[PDB]
């Protein structure tokens, strides 16, 4: 509600965003973050959410163009919605059972942190080490930012990190519907759409599936 | 003031204060029930036990019944669930609901008298020790104490939020057992099919169309 | 079963009392010709004999030596042997209906006391609040609960007059 | 305090420093009335004494390979005779029960009578060893802190027997056999689905 980037040029934004989160452009239609407390609790998921969003879309496309490539390796053409009927080394159950364990312990150092800041900056076992002070939930720095980026243009680094997410939670949202929809890979659908745009528009192929 | 009918009057007994400091006060009282206090207070706590056990309960019919629906899962329909559980089980139903009963009345006893005399359950040497913990909170259905395991009533800046969303949750989830009982006996399917039909055909799959509902149509 | 009674279903008697009834009726659709009014009108007669012989049995009523049903009014044998629907079910019913009536009249008649001149009420009804207490007569039940706990349904017997004895 | 249990939470003020094994975990605040917390102290201190001396016998009977802790009984439901140390015990269950209601109803009521001696000493106490309170207050904490550990070794030998069927020595045997393959995900119970 200021001069700050705008999602629509011309609109009155909502005065709860001011701009001290990254990608603030003022787009809340359904008024959810009004309430500043779920604003804060907001503001941590849109952030865990794009940064898992990112490491999977990479996970899923970088596989499939190195499979299009001669690269060879175990996976090669495995579809990422075929990965986890996939034989791997041990049975998915006990992979499974061991990553919600590791879990545990890292979401609930980060939640520490989260309610309290600054109160889980330190190892538990070697007590010598730990994280800078200047901590922000969502931003642990020190082991997590191990070239020192954070100490330049932090705000612009921030603002590339929300939108390369936002975008990547979209995308991973298409992975999810095209897939379903055309029962073939990302890199497949991008194929057909190369070869004939015009005549590979979802109207056209919900249309022959109707 | 939200209104369950905007530009209607608002039962005056539900404008009062403490009525408004209830959770999901929309003004509805038609037939005029809790114009009593105590009457309200009582029905109050009847409506937050009804709302904890349909949400419960329908949690219990339609997951349950989805996972099925995709594979997940072999569970029967809720409404054919207790024959096949008791064909296997080691105690008859009768010996089941009498142990039920017991279990059940002795904790419903407790709330009961919690209800007549708040805080009374930490009657001091009554309960080895726990009664300490039995004695709730300053408000009447919401427990918390060992009822709360992880402290979320304990931030005063969100309790009046997750007291809405219990009450509104469980007022449809309220409804949404009658409509399994309503449409069980309309139907002769569960609830997963009877969505599933309707989402195939909406405008000739419906009570309208299910010769029960609407006799004179 | 019970008493030495016998379903409808199985009773000889029962049978023979609709064969009865259909036959009187039939003598009479016989002096007609087919579609004359008259004759619409007798087999409609039948058809509602034959539903209703039809019904009663299915209902699972019992009937007696006389081949008429009997019903059943002891809850403890009713709820047990299937006969809950001839009088348990509509004592509920009546007495539902019935309380609705008297506590709406209570609520009326205390609602008029306070007025300039209730008597006028009496001969002339207040039909707006006659009509708003009538839709609020449904939860009856729980109100008459909620005032007999409160102790404001009976009145001190210091306010009641009474003969010298 | 003998630690935080959570790092970066605050201690229950109501849990006293000295209190042994004080690591401030109260998260359901069950001892914050001071009468509460002195009977729930001394149950914990007898439930891991108990529990240190059931996890030893449950391991030494299969490592002694006289079975398991699980099948001890079975003798009892079965016309099987009592065996002990591979010795055979003459008494029907009938005899076992009584003796043992007369003797623990006995010594229980005795230390019941007391009020509460968490710490008796002379007979409870030979070999010295509590003499000193600079020796005793580690020595407590030791003992708190093994009888938890036990206490949550039994209930896993109890979960692991319920979801395998197997003795706690024959279970470690399967995980250390194939970890991957044999673990609490892959018994079908503990992990729903899979
Ligand atoms: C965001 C996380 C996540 C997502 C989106 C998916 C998505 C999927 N998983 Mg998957 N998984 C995920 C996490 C995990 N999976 C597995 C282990 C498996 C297995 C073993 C299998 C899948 C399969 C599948 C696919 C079939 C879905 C299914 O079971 O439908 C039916 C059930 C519901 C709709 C509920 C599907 C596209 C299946 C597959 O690959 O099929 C080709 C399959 O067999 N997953 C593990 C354990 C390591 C996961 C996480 O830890
Ligand atoms: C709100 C609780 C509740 C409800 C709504 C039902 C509903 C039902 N139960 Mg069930 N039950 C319930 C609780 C319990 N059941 C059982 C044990 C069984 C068995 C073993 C069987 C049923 C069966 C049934 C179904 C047949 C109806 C019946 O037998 O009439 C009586 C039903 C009621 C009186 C429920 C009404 C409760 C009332 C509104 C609460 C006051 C039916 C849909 C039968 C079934 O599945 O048929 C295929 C069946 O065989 N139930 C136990 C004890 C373990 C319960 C304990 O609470
Ligand atoms: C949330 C982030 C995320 C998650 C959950 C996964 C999950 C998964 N990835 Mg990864 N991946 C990610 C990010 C992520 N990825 C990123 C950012 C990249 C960029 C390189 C990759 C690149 C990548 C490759 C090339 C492959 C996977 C593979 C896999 C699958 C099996 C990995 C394995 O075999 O054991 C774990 C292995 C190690 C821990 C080492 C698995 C389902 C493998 C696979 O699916 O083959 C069937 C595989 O080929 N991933
Ligand atoms: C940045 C996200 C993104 C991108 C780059 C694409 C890209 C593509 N999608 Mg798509 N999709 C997305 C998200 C996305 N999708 C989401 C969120 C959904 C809903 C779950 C879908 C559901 C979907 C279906 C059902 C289909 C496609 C299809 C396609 C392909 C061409 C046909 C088409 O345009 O359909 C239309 C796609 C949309 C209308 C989604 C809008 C694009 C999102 C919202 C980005 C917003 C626009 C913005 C300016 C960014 C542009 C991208 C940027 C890199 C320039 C194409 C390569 C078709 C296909 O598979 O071809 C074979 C197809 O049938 N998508
Ligand atoms: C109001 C007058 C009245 C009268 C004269 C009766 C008479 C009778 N009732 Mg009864 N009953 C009544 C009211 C009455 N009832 C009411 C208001 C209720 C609602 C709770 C019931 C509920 C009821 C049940 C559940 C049962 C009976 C049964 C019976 C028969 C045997 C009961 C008995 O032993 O002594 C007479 C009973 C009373 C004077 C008062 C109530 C009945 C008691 C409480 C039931 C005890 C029955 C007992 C199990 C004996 C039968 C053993 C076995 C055959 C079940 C008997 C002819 C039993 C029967 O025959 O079922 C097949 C049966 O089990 N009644
Ligand atoms: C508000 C109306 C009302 C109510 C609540 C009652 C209530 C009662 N009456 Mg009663 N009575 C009424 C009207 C009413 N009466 C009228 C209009 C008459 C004149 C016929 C009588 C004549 C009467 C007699 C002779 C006796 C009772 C008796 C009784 C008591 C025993 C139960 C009973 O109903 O017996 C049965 C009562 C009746 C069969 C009378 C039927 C009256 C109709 C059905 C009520 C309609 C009232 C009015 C038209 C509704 C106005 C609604 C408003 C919105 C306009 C009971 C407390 C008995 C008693 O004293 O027992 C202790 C008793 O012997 N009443
Ligand atoms: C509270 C602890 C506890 C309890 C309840 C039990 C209970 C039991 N043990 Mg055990 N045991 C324990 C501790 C315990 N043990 C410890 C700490 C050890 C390590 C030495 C053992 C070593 C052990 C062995 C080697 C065996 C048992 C056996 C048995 C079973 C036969 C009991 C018997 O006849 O003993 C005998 C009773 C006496 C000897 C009385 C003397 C006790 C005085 C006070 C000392 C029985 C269910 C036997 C078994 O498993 O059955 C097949 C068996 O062979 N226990
Ligand atoms: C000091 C505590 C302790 C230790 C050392 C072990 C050790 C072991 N447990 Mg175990 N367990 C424990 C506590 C412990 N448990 C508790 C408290 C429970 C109840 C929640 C269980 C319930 C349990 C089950 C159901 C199973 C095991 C199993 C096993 C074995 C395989 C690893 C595993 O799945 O662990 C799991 C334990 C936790 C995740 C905790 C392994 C030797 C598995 C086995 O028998 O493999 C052959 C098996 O299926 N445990
Ligand atoms: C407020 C008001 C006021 C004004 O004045 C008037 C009026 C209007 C009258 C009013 C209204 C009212 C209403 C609406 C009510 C409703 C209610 C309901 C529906 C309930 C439910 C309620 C419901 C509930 C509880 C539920 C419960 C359930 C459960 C437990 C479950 C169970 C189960 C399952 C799991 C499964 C299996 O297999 C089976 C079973 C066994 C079955
Ligand atoms: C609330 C209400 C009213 C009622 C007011 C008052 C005070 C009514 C008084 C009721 C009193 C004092 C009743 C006293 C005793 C009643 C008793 C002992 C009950 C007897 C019933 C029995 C034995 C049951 C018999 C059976 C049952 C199970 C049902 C059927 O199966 C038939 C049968 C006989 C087998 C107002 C104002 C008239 C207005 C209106 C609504
Ligand atoms: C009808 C069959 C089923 C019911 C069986 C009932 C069995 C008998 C009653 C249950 C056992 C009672 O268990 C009882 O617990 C209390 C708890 O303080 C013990 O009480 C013990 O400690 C307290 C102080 O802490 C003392 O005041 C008490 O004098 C002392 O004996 C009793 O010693 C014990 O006997």
């Amino acid at each position: 509600d200021a001069a700050l980037p705008s999602w629509m040029p011309g609109a009155d934004l909502p005065g709860y965003l001011n701009g001290t989160l990254p990608g603030d452009f003022g787009f809340d239609p359904l008024y959810l973050g009004q309430d500043p407390v779920k604003l804060k609790w907001y503001a941590q998921a849109e952030l865990m959410n794009a940064r898992f969003a990112m490491l999977a879309v990479a996970g899923i496309l970088v596989p499939e163009l190195l499979s299009n490539i001669g690269f060879s390796w175990p996976g090669a053409g495995v579809a990422w919605y075929d990965a986890g009927k996939f034989e791997y080394f041990a049975p998915a159950s006990s992979l499974f059972g061991v990553q919600m364990l590791l879990f545990a312990w890292v979401e609930i150092r980060r939640y520490q942190d989260f309610v309290k800041p600054g109160s889980a900056n330190q190892d538990p076992i070697f007590t010598n080490n730990k994280l800078p002070d200047g901590n922000e939930p969502g931003y642990p720095g020190g082991i997590f930012d191990p070239f020192g980026w954070s100490k330049g243009d932090i705000k612009s680094l921030k603002l590339k990190e929300i939108k390369n997410g936002r975008l990547a939670m979209l995308a991973f949202a298409g992975f999810i519907g095209q897939a379903y929809t055309t029962g073939t890979t990302p890199l497949k659908n991008l194929s057909t759409h190369l070869a004939d745009p015009w005549s590979t528009t979802v109207w056209q192929n919900d249309l022959a599936r109707l | 003031r939200q209104s369950w009918l905007p530009g209607s009057q608002i039962p005056a007994h539900l404008d009062t204060p403490a009525a408004q400091a209830l959770a999901g006060n929309f003004g509805f009282d038609p037939l005029g029930l809790g114009k009593d206090p105590v009457a309200l207070r009582w029905y109050q706590q009847a409506e937050l036990i009804h709302c904890r056990t349909a949400m419960a309960g329908v949690a219990g019919i339609l997951i349950p019944g989805l996972l099925t629906k995709a594979g997940a899962l072999n569970v029967p329909e809720w409404y054919d669930a207790g024959k096949v559980a008791i064909e296997n089980s080691f105690a008859p139903w009768g010996s089941l609901l009498a142990v039920q009963l017991f279990l059940c009345g002795f904790v419903e006893a407790k709330r009961w008298q919690d209800i007549r005399k708040p805080g009374s359950q930490g009657e001091p040497g009554s309960f080895l020790g726990f009664e300490a913990s039995l004695k709730g909170t300053s408000e009447l259905g919401y427990p918390g104490g060992p009822f709360d395991p992880l402290g979320l009533s304990k931030e005063a800046d969100k309790w009046a939020d997750w007291k809405l969303k219990e009450v509104k949750n469980g007022r449809l989830a309220m409804l949404a057992f009658l409509g399994f009982v309503a449409q069980k006996y309309a139907t002769g399917a569960g609830p997963v099919d009877n969505l599933a039909a309707h989402l195939k055909d909406p405008w000739h799959v419906n009570y309208a169309t299910n010769g029960v509902s609407l006799p004179f149509l | 079963d019970i008493a030495g009674l016998t379903p409808c279903s199985e009773s000889k008697a029962y049978a023979k009392l609709e064969k009865k009834e259909l036959k009187t009726l039939e003598k009479r659709l016989k002096q007609y010709e087919a579609d004359s009014a008259p004759a619409v009108a007798l087999k409609a007669t039948m058809e509602r004999t034959k539903a209703r012989f039809a019904n009663y049995a299915k209902a699972g009523l019992l009937c007696g030596n006389d081949g008429l049903p009997h019903l059943i009014a002891d809850p403890g044998l009713a709820l047990k042997y299937g006969h809950a629907g001839e009088v348990f079910i509509p004592t509920f019913g009546f007495l539902y209906v019935a309380g609705y009536i008297g506590y709406v009249g209570r609520q009326y008649l205390i609602a008029v006391k306070g007025e300039a001149k209730p008597t006028d009420k009496e001969i002339i009804i207040d039909v707006p609040l006659a009509t708003k207490l009538a839709w609020q007569g449904a939860g009856w039940p729980l109100a008459a609960v909620q005032e007999l706990q409160r102790g404001t349904l009976l009145e001190k017997e210091e306010n009641i007059t009474v003969s010298p004895r | 305090k003998a630690g935080n249990w959570l790092p970066g939470s605050d201690a229950p003020a109501w849990l006293p420093d000295d209190l042994p094994g004080n690591y401030g975990f109260d998260p359901l605040s069950l001892g914050k009335e001071p009468a509460s917390l002195k009977r729930f102290t001394e149950s914990e201190v007898i439930h891991g004494r108990w529990a240190m001396l059931g996890v030893a016998g449950s391991l030494a009977v299969e490592l002694l390979g006289y079975g398991n802790w699980y099948d001890a009984p079975l003798w009892a439901v079965n016309g099987g005779k009592a065996t002990w140390f591979g010795i055979e015990v003459p008494f029907d269950l009938n005899a076992l029960l009584a003796f043992e209601f007369v003797a623990m109803a006995a010594a229980e009521g005795q230390r019941g009578d007391a009020g509460g001696v968490v710490y008796p000493g002379g007979a409870f106490d030979p070999l010295g060893f509590a003499k000193d309170s600079s020796k005793s207050g580690e020595l407590k904490l030791k003992e708190i802190k093994n009888g938890r550990l036990a206490m949550v070794a039994f209930l896993g030998f109890v979960a692991q027997h319920a979801a395998t069927g197997k003795g706690p020595i024959a279970a470690l045997g399967e995980h250390l056999a194939n970890p991957w393959g044999a673990n609490f995900a892959t018994n079908g119970i503990s992990v729903p689905f899979f």
